[PDB]
């Protein structure tokens, strides 16, 4: 009944792995910091409205631990009734996060929800928090467990997408992410870290190499023994993976963190809220979890149905670029244009802080719909062990 | 709970000196060996309860045993019983085994395990509860944890014991998962052990000594094991520590790869009970490994690996095919006609037994030629230091080369491996049977040909005997022995006794067309073919036949044959029932290696075949291979591909049993692991048929029913035989 | 707001305790998989790839429980590589706030049929194993007045006048009624029994529980780190002493356990031939001293669903301390015989992250068992949260 909308859409600056600026932060002081900029913007704003507060987190131990919503909500003096809840669903945990509020807001039973996402892998390296598809050797036999490279690389090989392909779409992230910048797209959203004493610690996206070139990707050299083997023992129609991503290729490993403000329309109402879009579907699917990656396109496929809608009715596309050949894999499976697929950049260029990612790239496409007054938007991201979200936002 | 679990007469001596140190001497008097049998388990209970009754009297205790091993094995004919319904029975059992063990291992008195012999498997389960170790180092003794192969896993304590000493990946890779045999040496190399003897009347002095000292030098700590201490920390860590975990979820893969996709639960349930038992204390990990071997005893592959690798692999050297009523005779002097890879590393085995070979090829340079494949495994086993250079002296030089037929004076027994043509060989044993001795063995290592043939191109034919090896010699450990039609009883017992001698173990065939190995090994090879003439992905054959559980892959075993050979065996089998007025139906494979002859590629022998080969180096599938055969035009289940390449050979032995070809089960199941590379988690080619298991069920039934659907899609050779049936 | 969400099944296993407990030797993934295993014996003919997601509550999700367990739960049941599985911590509320997620995916027409539930190995993953972004930062930790919750409780029994003797007659009063409703087959139906690999038994039974508690006993029981009283009354100036009242045989257990909840639309029912046994009402989420955040999330509830406490005709109040649950009876005037009727955490154990998932379940068979219509089911939280859930018997 209820419709979502999304009111603000902000994320910090990615800092990169090494010698980072970042890595002096706690990922807590990088969720009160994105709390205080919405105070800022809304300073009469009713906190007491807001029902719950819901992030992302893929590896929630040490600083990422205990549930580090709720230690958001206290420790920036939010009401103790603003709720804050902590969940995983791997590198669609921020978007789930914004689906999981959106879905509450339309049940009725909850009328205001913050949702986002924080990770910071330089402090919390992924894998952390151990897990049983890895250290619990009777179900990992079985389940016959890949890292995402393999996969990834494996959907190069099975679709044909040379060294050179792969490379050529992460100059064209590189290039767009830097006219992005230049061009003043992300001044809005794009919240600067500050420290106690205001002095400024990053403003920008370090992880990006604007001056990439393809002759400099083509040096890389490509990404534990016995994975490569059991790939093909389930592709056994392959003989040979095709190893093609590197570090150039791949998303990068930074810190940051996303806010997303969703509300009812009676909620903007009583706060003095401007909507900016509106959620108009959400869907989850998968496929195969030992090359994963592949989740996302039939959850395209389920949100498209499910809003009665095609892919000529979509304006902008936006899959996270973990992995080259899965985006262009994507793009040659729904036959989506070039000039609508993840037009500022991506993850190859900015970084990918797993927890946080599907709230920043869903703010991002929140501002280059009001920039170019285009009227939809799909949001997507691959997951490992096989999942999908997505998610179609509207212009209001 | 109880030392008991649920008559038979006791096992163990009971024997208390004045110092208060127990000597429990373990001696089944119902066979040669100790054994963890029900009878030990009974003898055990009342040996510990008296320990504690009578713990105020007692300082130490010495584990010993009065048999020229100290315990080897446990109870494979209750074990291979077991039924799925019987899982609390044999849970109860091996938790009854270790309430024993550790009551034993922490007693707040030293134990010391006097090791005079074997200790194997449960043997070494048992000293692996004592504090100190002492081995005997004479000759025949071994040490280790051989459970998984037979399907099994050390149950009595053997993986919980070794993880808590060496950690997760050593006690794997170099105990567990293989079941490694190390010697009394070795094993204290590794902590195995603690200390050595030289004879076996010091281990009760030196562990009785051992005791008076450990009471005297570390009284606060004597009787408690490492893993019992406040402060223990397990080698390499534990699953939680960070070092382990960056290495722990690549431990699945890497068993995965090594496995090659076969499916063999044991080593998957050793590496599960290993590492879950690392992440508790010591009494629930022991509990957890109970699980994972009740698991594995009631499962179908222990059976069938029990049947092949116990049962039927005592049957064969128990002189299960040898004549009854032949006496030993003896061999002075063998001669080999041929220096080629097959006949030089005949030589080999020959010589490494402690025989006097003579080597003869058609010219010197040939013959030195044979000699160095001999001097070349030499110098790795020098290299490797697992021979002294006197003992490689004294090997070599019982090989001498030659050119010459006189050389061939005081042989009393042959073994041709010339080139496979029967004019050939008819010509190189008329030119030395004269020269041998008149009681000589005049055996061939032809593999396809009728042995009954050959035997003519001799006088002696009642001695003319199939010798058939396989290649490498030096590592292969089947010899098909082929009887003709007129080879004798004795000359078949002195070929018998031959086998083992050289350390091999020997098969009785019945004359026939492509023997057994040579006929069964071809329907594998051609059940390939025939998937990639009907339009198979090239890479899924190969997959279907590692996951099935083959050393090799079928069509880089193609190559390695030559297709040219392989042409000729059709050819003759084909004139081998034309000639009879009977009927010949093609196999599909023909077609393909005559397209691949066409096609100038024959094998790797060729430097082209399936695979391309640079540098006498196997890389990668011929990309033309896609296009000639249309691959990809037919995408059968990966689990049909793997069931015709078993079934093709499961069927073929029936037929070859049935015609008297083989003589035994055993025969046939060792026959088809060591001889041609049978899985072995199949329990041999007679095996498969009543262990089979899938959708429909388990056993012979089972099998028909899966036979008759293999052929209703892929042909009427699926279609399972008469013998089958009811 | 507008498609229904109906309850089809609630199972648990049953609670090992924390020391020399049953369960202590099994994975907490596996006891996930053995209630999916459960759903399939009871639904042969379920067509699993209409389940879109698992929801999973964890509030330690570190070492065995990490790496997403409900995805890992997916994969190893073999389910259906589209069923997604997402794990979230909210502190004690988690197994109910997975129930209520589930609802509310459902409520939103953007899924069909959910699996809902928690896990807690609490015996191989103790409490506080993830860290927490609060302990590790004292600068946090300083600015936020940080109490646990065993203190909090005390806080609660000495302002609102609740005696050594009135917190233990609580204690008393959930062991007699756990030990009443497993003798009378109350539970026979949604505990599943723990097995291993070959079938044989682990566990059957809530062992934990003390069914032959006296008051004596508990009397003879000690009271359960510096500075945390101090810190408290710097908060609650008025207050001079705190009366340490709560031991570990008046306060919820620490045990091992799961649970499962299956929710879906009329639809997906119809559909997949599944009765409907209760349906969701409405939800709702509100709330130093901890423990009193389930007071105003009740009455929000109540409120939302356009009811009263007379409407509701079972209250189910998760046990973490006696206190609470006094005041909680003392606040809203909640009738003796309608509270915690099958007894609680002080008897049975409290498994964290699958509490708020096992007492809904608890009252689905009690509605159907009583032939009653509503039931209201609540958890506090730390930090100060709490979580309400309101179910009527279809
Ligand atoms: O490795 S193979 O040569 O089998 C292969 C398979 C699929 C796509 N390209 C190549
Ligand atoms: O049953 S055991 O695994 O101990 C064993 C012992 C001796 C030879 N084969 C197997
Ligand atoms: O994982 S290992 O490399 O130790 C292994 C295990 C079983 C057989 N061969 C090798
Ligand atoms: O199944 S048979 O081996 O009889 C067969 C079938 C088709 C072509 N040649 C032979
Ligand atoms: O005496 S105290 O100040 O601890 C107190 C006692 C009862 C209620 N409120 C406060």
């Amino acid at each position: 009944s209820e419709e979502a909308f999304i009111y603000e859409a902000i994320r910090t600056p990615r800092g990169k792995q090494k010698n980072g600026s970042l890595h002096e932060v706690k990922p807590l002081s990088l969720v009160v910091g994105l709390i205080d900029e919405l105070r800022k913007r809304h300073p009469d704003l009713d906190e007491n409205l807001i029902s719950d507060v819901i992030l992302g987190c893929v590896s929630p131990v040490g600083d990422q631990g205990g549930d580090i919503a709720r230690a958001a909500v206290l420790a920036s003096g939010m009401p103790v009734t603003s709720g804050g809840v902590q969940l995983n669903r791997f590198c669609a945990s921020g978007l789930e996060a914004v689906n999981t509020a959106a879905q509450k807001v339309r049940s009725g039973w909850d009328d205001l929800v913050l949702a986002g996402g924080v990770e910071s892998m330089s402090r919390v390296p992924m894998g952390s928090d151990g897990g049983a598809m890895g250290l619990d050797p009777a179900t990992n036999y079985d389940v016959m467990f890949v890292p995402q490279s393999i996969g990834a690389d494996l959907i190069a090989t099975i679709e044909g997408f040379s060294r050179e392909d792969v490379d050529a779409y992460a100059l064209r992230s590189q290039q767009k992410a830097a006219e992005a910048w230049s061009g003043g797209y992300f001044a809005k959203s794009v919240v600067p870290v500050r420290d106690q004493n205001g002095l400024l610690i990053l403003d920008h996206d370090e992880h990006m190499r604007p001056d990439t070139t393809k002759e400099g990707l083509a040096k890389l050299k490509p990404a534990l023994g016995g994975f490569d083997d059991v790939a093909l023992q389930k592709y056994h129609w392959v003989e040979k993976i095709n190893h093609v991503h590197t570090g150039g290729n791949s998303s990068g490993i930074v810190d940051g963190a996303a806010l997303v403000m969703i509300g009812s329309a009676a909620a903007g109402k009583l706060q003095g809220l401007t909507p900016r879009a509106r959620i108009v579907a959400t869907a989850t699917s998968g496929a195969d979890p030992v090359i994963m990656l592949t989740g996302p396109t039939p959850a395209t496929r389920k949100v498209l149905d499910r809003a009665g809608l095609t892919v000529d009715d979509i304006d902008l596309f936006e899959l996270n670029e973990a992995f080259a050949s899965v985006v262009l894999k994507f793009q040659k499976d729904l036959n989506i244009p070039d000039e609508k697929l993840n037009v500022n950049g991506g993850a190859i260029a900015m970084g990918h802080p797993l927890g946080a990612t599907g709230a920043m790239i869903l703010g991002t496409m929140v501002d280059e719909l009001e920039r170019r007054n285009a009227r939809r938007a799909l949001i997507t991201l691959c997951i490992g062990g096989g999942m999908g979200v997505a998610t179609i936002i509207e212009r209001v | 709970s109880s030392h008991h679990h649920h008559m038979p007469d006791n096992t163990i001596q009971w024997d208390k000196d004045a110092d208060g140190i127990v000597t429990l001497t373990m001696d089944d008097p119902s066979g040669s060996t100790n054994v963890m049998n029900e009878a030990y388990i009974e003898s055990m209970g009342k040996a510990v309860d008296r320990l504690v009754a009578e713990k105020d009297s007692i300082t130490g205790v010495v584990v010993a045993s009065a048999k020229k091993t100290f315990f080897a094995g446990g109870d494979v004919k209750t074990m291979i019983q077991a039924r799925p319904e019987d899982a609390g029975d044999v849970f109860n059992t091996v938790e009854t085994i270790k309430r024993q063990l550790r009551t034993l291992e922490t007693l707040g008195k030293p134990v010391v395990a006097a090791i005079n012999g074997a200790a194997l498997g449960g043997g070494l389960e048992i000293a692996l509860a004592c504090h100190h170790r002492i081995a005997a180092d004479v000759k025949g003794s071994q040490l280790g944890l051989p459970e998984v192969t037979l399907g099994l896993l050390p149950g009595g304590g053997g993986v919980t014991r070794t993880v808590r000493m060496f950690g997760i990946q050593n006690a794997f890779v170099s105990v567990l998962a293989q079941g490694t045999r190390f010697k009394p040496a070795k094993a204290k190399e590794i902590g195995l052990v603690d200390e050595l003897v030289a004879t076996v009347e010091e281990l009760v002095p030196a562990a009785k000594a051992w005791i008076k000292e450990e009471l005297k030098a570390n009284p606060d700590g004597a009787g408690v094991q490492p893993w019992d201490k406040k402060g223990y920390k397990m080698p390499g860590g534990t699953p939680s520590s960070p070092g382990l975990a960056a290495i722990l979820p690549s431990f699945p893969s890497n068993l995965r790869k090594q496995l090659k996709g076969a499916p063999m639960p044991a080593p998957r349930a050793i590496l599960a009970a290993a590492v879950e038992g690392a992440q508790v204390d010591f009494d629930t990990a022991s509990r957890i490994e109970s699980r994972y071997f009740a698991s594995l005893v009631t499962g179908q592959v222990a059976k069938n690996m029990m049947q092949a690798f116990f049962f039927d692999l005592q049957a064969i050297n128990a002189g299960g095919s040898r004549p009854e009523g032949i006496g030993k005779t003896p061999i002075k002097r063998i001669g080999v006609l041929g220096a080629g890879m097959m006949g030089a590393g005949i030589a080999y085995v020959s010589a490494k037994a402690g025989y006097e070979v003579v080597l003869k090829d058609v010219s010197l340079e040939a013959a030195a030629k044979g000699k160095g494949y001999s001097e070349k495994l030499e110098a790795k086993a020098l290299e490797r230091g697992r021979t002294t250079q006197e003992r490689s002296d004294a090997l070599l030089a019982r090989i001498t080369p030659t050119a010459d037929a006189a050389d061939f004076k005081g042989v009393d027994f042959v073994i041709e491996a010339v080139f496979e043509n029967q004019e050939l060989k008819h010509k190189v044993f008329g030119e030395i049977e004269d020269i041998v001795e008149p009681n000589a063995i005049l055996g061939s290592n032809t593999s396809t040909l009728p042995i009954t043939g050959l035997a003519t191109g001799v006088k002696r034919q009642e001695d003319f005997i199939g010798i058939h090896f396989f290649s490498p010699v030096d590592k292969m450990p089947l010899v098909e022995i082929i009887k003709g039609e007129k080879t004798s009883d004795e000359a078949l017992a002195r070929v018998f006794d031959y086998t083992l001698a050289i350390g091999k173990t020997p098969i009785v065939v019945n004359d026939s067309r492509g023997f057994f190995t040579s006929r069964v090994i071809g329907t594998f090879v051609n059940e390939a073919l025939a998937m990639l003439g009907e339009g198979v992905e090239p890479a899924s054959i190969e997959q279907a036949g590692s996951q099935a559980g083959y050393p090799a892959p079928p069509l880089q075993l193609s190559d390695e044959l030559n297709l040219e050979l392989m042409h000729k065996i059709a050819v003759a089998t084909r004139k081998g029932v034309e000639d009879a007025g009977g009927t010949y139906q093609p196999h599909p494979a023909e077609a393909v290696v005559e397209k691949m002859i066409e096609l100038g590629r024959s094998g790797r022998l060729k430097g082209a075949g399936f695979y391309e080969y640079a540098d006498g180096k196997r890389s990668g599938l011929w990309p033309g291979l896609r296009e000639t055969f249309k691959s990809g035009s037919s995408q059968p289940p990966l689990q049909d591909m793997i069931d015709r390449m078993l079934f093709a050979e499961a069927l073929e032995t029936q037929k070859c049993l049935d015609e008297g070809v083989l003589t035994s089960t055993a025969d046939a199941n060792i026959g088809s692991i060591m001889g041609i590379g049978f899985p072995p988690w199949t329990g041999g080619s007679a095996q498969f048929i009543v262990g089979y298991s899938g959708p429909a069920g388990t056993g012979k039934a089972a099998f028909v029913a899966r036979a008759r659907e293999l052929a209703a899609a892929y042909g009427d050779r699926f279609l399972p035989p008469e013998s089958l049936l009811s």
